[PDB]
């Protein structure tokens, strides 16, 4: 086989200089995902319902699109009557 | 016209039957 | 005519496939040397003009 | 098949059974060009033929009558009989224009070489290509229906049915 | 031996996401209707 | 010294189907099996399989083709009780109640038994190793599993899966609706396993054939490049390995031919294993995962998902899977 | 019941198949060919064709 | 081979095989009419798919 | 050992047309009280 | 300089950890049934 | 005649397993 | 020329070779997976299909999906900037134009990959049926995630991006199509399960075959890649299974040939079924057998009784998995044994 | 007219055309600084 | 809005935090290709 | 059974016609 | 003269035992569907 010419991940992965890089990044990018979550920003940047934001006070009517070029308004519409 | 319903596979089997067999026998006669 | 076109896809990847590797379809060199297919060993792929 | 031994098959200098495929290609392009202008100009328009079907949206009144081509962007509107006839009349100029192109213009050296134009194996692999290209195609305009696939001769489609296209014109 | 290469592209394109994928997933855990 | 001279015509490497001890057992059990199986498929008369006097037609001179003709599972009087033609007042009666159905499994799993030890056996008179039945034990398993293992958990022999094309179908469908195999892991390790099998076969296939040494012209097959029984290897395994390995990456490819030829092995026998264990796990009830209902909203609402979709799937399959024999809400038996 | 009834059953069917694992090789390793076939001596090529 | 008289007319057409242009050639050129096909098919596509709505334009039986 | 009884077996494309013309021509013939 | 095994432990380690509080959201808050 | 079509045809497979194994082309090295 | 200094770089020796297909192929791929990876997530299927389907939502990995667009939408492109998301990246995903990112990213990934297959073949030396193999699941995803909903009212009813949602799939094509009874799966079951057979029964009988090249019982270390010899007995393993199974293989080329046949066949045999559903051309029934059937109350075979369970599947699942239907169905009116 | 329809799509085909553009813009210029010897 | 820059601001950290420990050995890979 | 009347001769076509292409084949090749 | 492109045709036993078992049980499979 023969290796291409890259550095082995073997020595790298065992390397100080790459611990004391990765003991910060990883769980830095870690954390980062947790304030995604906790903070609220994924339901709005996705437009995921919130656990109390499927339904209004008195409704099981699937808030279902039904059309195609209005659709958007339709969305924005069902999330106004909440 | 109401005619016998076996009569096409009849005519068919009587046609390819004895027809392929010399078919069989010419084909491996010329590869000789 | 949606079955005989998917059908074809077929066709034209054959027929493209014996067109491009036509030298090597009755198989490969009998003494291919193992350097061009071993890693490192070229720079560039195939060409034997990039050892090393 | 019998006579297959013709000296037009045979290259001048070599003496090798040779077909020059590239010339081939514009001259048999040259020809497609003129017959789909042709057909076009002529056979549709009722120029010089008897045109083709045409009817109402509901497919009731449906006969064969001359088109005139439409030469706006509701020609590309594939509900538009006159589409048709301002593609055929369209693309036969442009068929004709490449027809004669590839007749007089030799191939790249480098495009001869990557797509082995020596090879008539090349020729059978891209036209096989284009081949269920068209294929697709027909059968999408079959199914979801066009001006060339009129329902009084195909028989209705089922997207007709899923919008009760008739029923609300009843 | 090289640091950057394509290698190393190919590796945090889907070494960064992950991490950061698993950790909002970790905080879903805590998600209480 | 004569009983030693048919020890050794059973045990002789010479005949051209070897024999053997296992199948001193294999072919009287298999004939037996494939004889009445042939006869029932063809001219067997309804059988009540659900022993509610509901007889099911399952051979053809009865109604059926290839596609919708099986030899009908024993009656739901019967269960797990044995039931042989002696055991019967007439072959009237017999017929009636699905008797040739344990007839032909219990021959055949005997049979197919002893197959896989007639494996063993050849293997070792040619001095051979002996794992080409271990590999043989995943698909003999899974036949264990829906003619034997299910029944016994089930109760009747009348829930084993018929011996038919359509009858299989029918076995796989109620089989949902009653313990969502789907949902369960080990068929799912199984759908890996077969889909994998069939990928590694294409794969391995490809890439042997791609690197195949010229021995032949254009005007021959490429297969008369290879002679049976020849020393040299008919492919380049390093100019394969070169291929795939840069296909992905080269640590993600085999240079071992016995360790990738090991893997071949591996990976469909063992993810066959674990949908035969499926079926005998599931024989017992322990089923498939149950997520109906559990997403759940702010104020209570159920927020159905596609298992919720699955399960009214299987709500469909339930309430009409034999139509007739139920008495009771619940369905256990 | 179904706990145990399913736990076991797995078991037991691995064991038969460490009961055909193990015995097959104990045969092959009394007899002397488990770790393969000896290329100047198979016993095939000594015996007689099937036809 | 055989000469024939409809053959002595059509040996023009067929006595430049294996005849190329130096280099890249004409490629470039190639590749604007391929691109502006392209776009030409990408529009018509849009068009039937009604991603593209043009004035005066009805995709539908109705026109 | 082989059997020394075996012949090949021959028929000359004289032979395949004289055939083909025999099955066909009764095979028009009788098609019609075939389908009766 | 870090042995190796000691690299693949822990990642490991935290293999098990975070996959285990995956199978620990399962029967607490979202899609617990509860 | 549904029936002997299906029965001919599985009888042809039967006769056919029957050639491929003792009138196989017997494998030389 | 710049071409060639190009080509020399995408074609360079690495760990991760590129080739002018990785152009095509590593970004598509990497959005089609990033882009599951990103609904399965985050984005639900509430406005869709009315479907919770992210691990945000609370749904595990088995129920996760990304969902297809509203039937609505009919066969639209829903691009990001189309008319219907109107380059609203929020609403973009509630509409399901991820599924559409997906499917449309993942299918020139196929191409990219496919491609990627016939470079470097060219490139080592070697024929190229690596590529040709592919051909197969490429077919399987272009008749089922692209011809099948084109031929249907929508992209609604093509597969979600999900396990549950797959299993949907099954039991639908069950319940309306009765795929089962259909010739062109048939053959892609006997070409899947015969695949695994042929993978299982080869690799099995080369490592019960092998030859003794080492003293250690671990006979992997045995073998070496430059060897020129084979690592197995061929003559013996041809003789084994003559005796065992009644034929044999005898030509090594033939056999790794046909393992490549098998499993590639029948996926294209499923491939052509599915085209037909499309058009809702299916197997469903024998006509033979429903004259019989209806004319005499005591005719029951098992291809009726599966006829029984596919409007039992229908009539319970439809009004949920169609939602778009507003389906409404009195309890009185759903096919029912008896007591259940 | 130029319909929101239409604004939408000369903003696909830019979208795209950059796209392209800086991706073979990059690669063209990684080429010229890494040449093979 | 506020919340994007509390998640982004661990994501430029783990940047910043690297650059600085690649820094002197990443400009040489530079020097040298350069 | 009320079955399709040309069921019996397309399944016999479909039998035959290939078959017989392989047959001339293989005695054709055997006599070379 | 004679066409030096001609080629002879082949086709095992085997080959032949493997087509006739495609054939027969892609028959005994659409049977079925053809007498529906
Ligand atoms: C080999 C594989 C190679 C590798 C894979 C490569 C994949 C690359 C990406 C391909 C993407 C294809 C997108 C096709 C979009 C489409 O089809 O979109 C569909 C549109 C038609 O839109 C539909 O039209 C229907 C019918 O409406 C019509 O009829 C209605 C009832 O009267 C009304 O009158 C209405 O106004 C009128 O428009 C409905 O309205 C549907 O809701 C609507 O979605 O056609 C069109 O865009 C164009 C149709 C013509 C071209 C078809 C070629 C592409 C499809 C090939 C397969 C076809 C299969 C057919 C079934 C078998
Ligand atoms: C699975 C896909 C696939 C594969 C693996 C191949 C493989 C091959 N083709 Mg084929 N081909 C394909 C599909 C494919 N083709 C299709 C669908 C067509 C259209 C009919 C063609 C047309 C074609 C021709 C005309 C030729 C080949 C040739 C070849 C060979 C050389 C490679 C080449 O030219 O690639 C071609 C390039 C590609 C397949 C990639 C194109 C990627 C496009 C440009 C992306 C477009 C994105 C789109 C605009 C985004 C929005 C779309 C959305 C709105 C719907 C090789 C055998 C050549 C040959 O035979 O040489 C001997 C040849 O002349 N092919
Ligand atoms: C894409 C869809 C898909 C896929 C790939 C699979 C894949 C699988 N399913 Mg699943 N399944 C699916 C959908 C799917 N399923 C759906 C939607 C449902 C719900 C309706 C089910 C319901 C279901 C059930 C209920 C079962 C499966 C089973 C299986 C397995 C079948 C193969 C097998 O058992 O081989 C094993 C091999 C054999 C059984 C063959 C044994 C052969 C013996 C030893 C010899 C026979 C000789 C013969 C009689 C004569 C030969 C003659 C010749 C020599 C001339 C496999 C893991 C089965 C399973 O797991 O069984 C353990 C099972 O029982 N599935
Ligand atoms: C290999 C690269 C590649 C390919 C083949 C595709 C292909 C596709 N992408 Mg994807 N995409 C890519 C990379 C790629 N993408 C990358 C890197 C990203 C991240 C930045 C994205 C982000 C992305 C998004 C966000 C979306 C897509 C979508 C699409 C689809 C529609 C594309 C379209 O209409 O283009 C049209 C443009 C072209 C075909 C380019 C034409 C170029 C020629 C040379 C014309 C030049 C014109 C000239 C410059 C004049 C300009 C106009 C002027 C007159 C005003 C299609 C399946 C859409 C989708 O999936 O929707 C469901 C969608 O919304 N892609
Ligand atoms: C014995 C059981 C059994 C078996 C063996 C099969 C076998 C098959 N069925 Mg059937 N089926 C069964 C039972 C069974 N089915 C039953 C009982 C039903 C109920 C009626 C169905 C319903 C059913 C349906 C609805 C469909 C099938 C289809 C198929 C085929 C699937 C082929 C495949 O691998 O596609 C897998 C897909 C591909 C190969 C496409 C390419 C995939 C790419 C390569 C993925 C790349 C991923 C990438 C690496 C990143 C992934 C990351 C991620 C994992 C995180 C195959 C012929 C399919 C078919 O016919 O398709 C044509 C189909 O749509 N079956
Ligand atoms: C009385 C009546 C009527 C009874 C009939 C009842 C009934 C149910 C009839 C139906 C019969 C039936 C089969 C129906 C199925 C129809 C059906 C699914 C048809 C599909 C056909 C078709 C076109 C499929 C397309 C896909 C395809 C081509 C699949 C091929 C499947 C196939 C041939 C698999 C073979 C697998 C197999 C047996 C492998 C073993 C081969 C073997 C012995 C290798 C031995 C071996 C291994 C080595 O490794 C080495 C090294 C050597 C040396 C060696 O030798
Ligand atoms: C959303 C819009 C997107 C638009 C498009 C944007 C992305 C376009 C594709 C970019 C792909 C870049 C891949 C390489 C990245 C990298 O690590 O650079 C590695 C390269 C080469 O390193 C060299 O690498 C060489 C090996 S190799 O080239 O990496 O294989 C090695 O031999 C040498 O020692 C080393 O110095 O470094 C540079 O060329 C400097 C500029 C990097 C940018
Ligand atoms: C689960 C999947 C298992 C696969 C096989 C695992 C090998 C298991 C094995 O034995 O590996 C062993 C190997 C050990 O390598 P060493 O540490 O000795 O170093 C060698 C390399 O570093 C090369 O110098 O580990 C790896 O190579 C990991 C590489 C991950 C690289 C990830 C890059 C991904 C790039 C994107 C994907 C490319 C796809 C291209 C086509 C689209
Ligand atoms: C249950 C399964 C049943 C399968 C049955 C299969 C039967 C196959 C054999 C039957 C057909 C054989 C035909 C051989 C035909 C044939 O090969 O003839 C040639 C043959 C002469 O043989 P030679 O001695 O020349 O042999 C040379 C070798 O090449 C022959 O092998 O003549 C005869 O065999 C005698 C009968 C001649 C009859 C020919 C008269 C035809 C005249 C035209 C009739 C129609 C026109 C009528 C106008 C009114
Ligand atoms: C040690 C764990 C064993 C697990 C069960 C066995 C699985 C592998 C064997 C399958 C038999 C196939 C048919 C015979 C195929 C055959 O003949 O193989 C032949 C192959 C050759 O080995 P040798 O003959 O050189 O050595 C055998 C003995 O003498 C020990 O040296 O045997 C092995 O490689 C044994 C490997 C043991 C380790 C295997 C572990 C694999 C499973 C790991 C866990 C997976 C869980 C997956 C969950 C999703
Ligand atoms: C959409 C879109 C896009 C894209 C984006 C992306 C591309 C993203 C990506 C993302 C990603 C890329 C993510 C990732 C993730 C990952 C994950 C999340 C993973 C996980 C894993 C796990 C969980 C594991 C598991 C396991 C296994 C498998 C083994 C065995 C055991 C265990 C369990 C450990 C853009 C912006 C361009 C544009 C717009 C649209
Ligand atoms: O029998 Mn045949 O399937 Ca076993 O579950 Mn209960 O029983 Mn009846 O229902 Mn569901
Ligand atoms: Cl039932
Ligand atoms: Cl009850
Ligand atoms: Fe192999």
């Amino acid at each position: 086989a023969g290796t291409t010419g890259e550095r082995p991940f073997s020595d790298i992965i065992t390397s100080v200089r790459y611990w004391v890089i990765h003991s910060i990044t990883i769980p830095a990018l870690f954390i980062a995902g947790w304030l995604f979550v906790s903070t609220g920003l994924a339901y709005d940047v996705f437009g995921t319902p919130r656990p109390d934001s499927y339904y209004a006070q008195e409704q099981r009517s699937i808030p279902l699109v039904t059309d195609r070029f209005e659709a958007k308004q339709q969305v924005e519409t069902f999330l106004e009557q909440l | 016209m109401e005619v016998n319903q076996l009569g096409l596979i009849a005519t068919a089997l009587f046609v390819l039957v004895p027809s392929v067999f010399l078919i069989i026998l010419y084909v491996q006669t010329e590869s000789q | 005519h949606a079955v005989f076109a998917l059908l074809f896809f077929f066709g034209h990847i054959w027929h493209g496939a014996r067109t491009l590797f036509r030298d090597v379809f009755s198989g490969i060199d009998p003494e291919l040397s193992p350097e061009q297919v071993e890693w490192g060993f070229y720079q560039k792929v195939g060409d034997v003009t990039t050892r090393r | 098949w019998v006579y297959w031994d013709l000296e037009l098959f045979r290259d001048p200098r070599t003496g090798e059974p040779a077909l020059d495929l590239p010339k081939m290609f514009g001259i048999h392009l040259f020809l497609a060009g003129l017959l789909c202008f042709g057909f076009g100009a002529f056979h549709l328009t009722g120029l010089f033929g008897p045109g083709m079907w045409v009817s109402d949206p509901y497919g009731l009144t449906g006969s064969v009558q001359p088109v005139a081509p439409e030469w706006g962007p509701d020609g590309f509107n594939p509900y538009n009989p006159g589409g048709v006839v301002a593609h055929h009349i369209a693309a036969g100029i442009v068929g004709i224009i490449a027809g004669l192109f590839h007749i007089l213009v030799r191939p790249p050296q480098r495009l001869y070489k990557a797509l082995r134009m020596g090879n008539i194996e090349t020729v059978l692999s891209s036209s096989i290509a284009a081949v269920f290209f068209a294929a697709f195609v027909v059968a999408g305009t079959m199914w979801y229906g066009s001006a060339t696939t009129p329902i009084e001769l195909f028989g209705p489609t089922r997207y007709q049915w899923d919008s009760s296209y008739f029923q609300q014109e009843i | 031996y090289p640091i950057f290469t394509v290698r190393w592209v190919a590796v945090h394109t889907l070494a960064v996401p992950t991490i950061f994928f698993l950790g909002a997933i970790a905080a879903m855990q805590f998600i209480q209707r | 010294n004569l009983w030693e001279r048919f020890c050794n015509w059973v045990t002789s490497t010479d005949n051209r189907l070897y024999v053997g001890w296992f199948g001193v057992i294999m072919i009287p059990t298999l004939l037996a099996a494939t004889i009445c199986f042939v006869i029932a498929f063809i001219a067997a008369p309804p059988v009540d399989i659900d022993g509610i006097r509901e007889p099911v037609s399952g051979s053809l001179l009865y109604g059926n083709n290839i596609i919708t003709g099986a030899v009908v599972p024993s009656s739901n009087a019967i269960g797990l009780h044995f039931y042989p033609i002696w055991e019967a007042a007439s072959l009237d009666e017999w017929l009636y109640n699905g008797g040739p159905y344990q007839l032909i499994i219990f021959h055949f799993l005997l049979g197919a038994s002893c197959y896989m030890g007639r494996q063993w056996e050849l293997s070792y008179r040619l001095g051979m190793r002996p794992w080409i039945c271990v590999a043989y034990s995943a698909p003999l398993a899974s036949a264990f599993a829906v003619f034997l293992i299910y029944p016994i958990g089930q109760g009747s022999f009348s829930d084993g899966m018929p011996l038919g094309i359509s009858g299989t179908f029918n076995f796989m469908i109620v089989f949902q609706a009653e313990h969502n195999i789907l949902m369960h892991p080990f068929h799912q390790l199984g759908v890996a396993g077969v889909f994998g099998g069939a990928l590694f076969c294409a794969m391995h296939g490809s890439l042997v054939t791609s690197s195949l040494i010229r021995e032949t012209t254009e005007t021959e097959s490429a297969n008369y490049g290879y002679k049976f029984g020849q020393e040299e290897e008919t492919y380049n395994i390093v100019a394969a390995h070169g291929y795939f390995g840069r296909l992905i990456f080269q640590y993600a490819s085999f240079n071992n031919s016995r360790s990738l030829h090991f893997f071949l092995a591996a990976w469909p026998v063992v993810g066959v294993w674990f949908t035969a264990l499926g079926i005998s796990t599931m024989a017992f009830n322990l089923n498939g995962f149950n997520f109906n209902h559990s997403v759940i909203d702010a104020k209570g609402n159920v927020i159905n998902t596609w298992a919720d979709i699955i399960n009214r799937a299987n709500l469909g399959m339930e309430v009409m899977h034999e139509r007739n024999a139920h008495n009771f809400p619940l369905d256990l038996a | 019941r179904s706990w145990l009834a399913t736990s076991h059953f797995v078991l037991a069917f691995f064991f038969l198949v460490g009961h055909l694992w193990h015995a097959g090789r104990a045969r092959a390793a009394a007899a002397g060919f488990e770790k393969g076939i000896d290329r100047e001596s198979e016993p095939v090529l000594s015996m007689p064709s099937l036809d | 081979a055989r000469r024939t008289w409809l053959g002595d007319i059509l040996r023009p057409l067929n006595s430049e095989y294996g005849k190329v242009a130096p280099g890249w050639g004409t490629t470039p050129l190639m590749a604007v009419f391929m691109g502006l096909f392209l776009v030409f098919l990408l529009i018509i596509l849009e068009i039937y798919n009604s991603t593209l709505i043009l004035d005066g334009v009805n995709v539908s039986w109705k026109a | 050992e082989p059997n020394p009884n075996r012949q090949p077996v021959e028929l000359n494309r004289t032979s395949l047309y004289l055939g083909l013309l025999l099955i066909l021509v009764l095979a028009l013939l009788f098609s019609s009280y075939f389908f009766n | 300089r870090i042995p190796l095994w000691i690299v693949a432990t822990v990642a490991g380690m935290g293999v098990i950890v975070i996959v285990g509080l995956f199978f620990y959201g399962a029967y607490a808050g979202l899609g617990s049934s509860l | 005649m549904e029936t002997i079509t299906y029965v001919f045809i599985f009888a042809c497979i039967i006769a056919l397993f029957f050639f491929a194994i003792f009138f196989r082309e017997p494998p030389r090295i | 020329g710049w071409f060639d200094i190009l080509d020399d770089w995408l074609k360079r020796d690495r760990f991760v070779f590129v080739g002018w297909s990785g152009i095509l192929l590593f970004p598509c791929a990497y959005l089609a997976l990033g882009g599951w990876l990103t609904g399965t997530t985050f984005v639900t299927s509430w406005y869709t299909h009315g479907l919770a389907s992210s691990y945000l939502e609370g749904c595990n990995f088995l129920t996760v999906a990304v969902s297809t667009p509203a039937n609505s939408m009919g066969h639209s492109l829903l691009l990001l900037w189309g008319p219907e998301a109107q380059g609203d990246f929020t609403r973009w995903c509630q509409l399901g134009g991820l599924w559409t990112f997906i499917a449309l990213h993942g299918a020139f990934g196929l191409i990219g990959f496919m491609l990627r297959q016939f470079e470097i073949a060219r490139l080592v030396g070697v024929r190229p049926y690596n590529a040709i193999a592919f051909s197969a699941p490429i077919a399987v995803f272009v008749s089922v995630f692209l011809i099948y909903p084109l031929g249907q009212s929508s992209w609604f009813f093509a597969p979600s991006f999900g396990v549950a949602a797959i299993f949907r799939f099954l039991l639908f094509f069950q319940g309306f199509h009765n795929w089962t009874l259909n010739p062109f799966h048939m053959m892609g079951v006997a070409g899947v399960l015969g695949g695994a057979l042929l993978c299982a029964i080869h690799g099995a009988t080369v490592e019960n075959t092998l030859f003794q090249d080492g003293e250690g019982a671990s006979t992997f270390r045995a073998f070496n890649p430059t060897q020129a010899e084979e690592t197995y007995s061929m003559v013996t393993a041809n003789r084994f299974w003559s005796q065992i199974f009644g034929i044999a293989f005898s030509n090594k080329r033939w056999l790794h040939f046909f393992m490549l046949f098998v499993p590639v066949t029948g996926l294209w045999m499923s491939a052509i079924g599915v085209v037909g559903l499309a058009l809702n051309l299916r197997s469903y029934d024998f006509i033979s057998q429903e004259i019989r059937a209806a004319e005499d109350p005591e005719f029951e075979t098992f291809y009726t009784k599966n006829l029984l369970l596919n409007e039992g599947i229908r009539a319970w699942m439809a009004p949920q998995d169609q939602p778009h239907e507003n389906f409404v169905f009195p309890e009185e009116v759903l096919p029912r044994g008896n007591a259940l | 007219t130029i319909t929101p329809s239409l604004k939408g799509f000369f903003i696909g085909l830019l979208s795209g055309a950059v796209v392209l553009g800086l991706t073979f813009a990059v690669l063209i210029a990684i080429s010229q600084i890494d040449k093979v010897q | 809005d506020w919340r994007v820059l509390v998640v982004l601001l661990p994501v430029l950290l783990a940047a910043g935090w690297a650059v600085r420990n690649i820094l002197p050995y990443a400009v040489k890979q530079v020097q040298k290709l350069l």
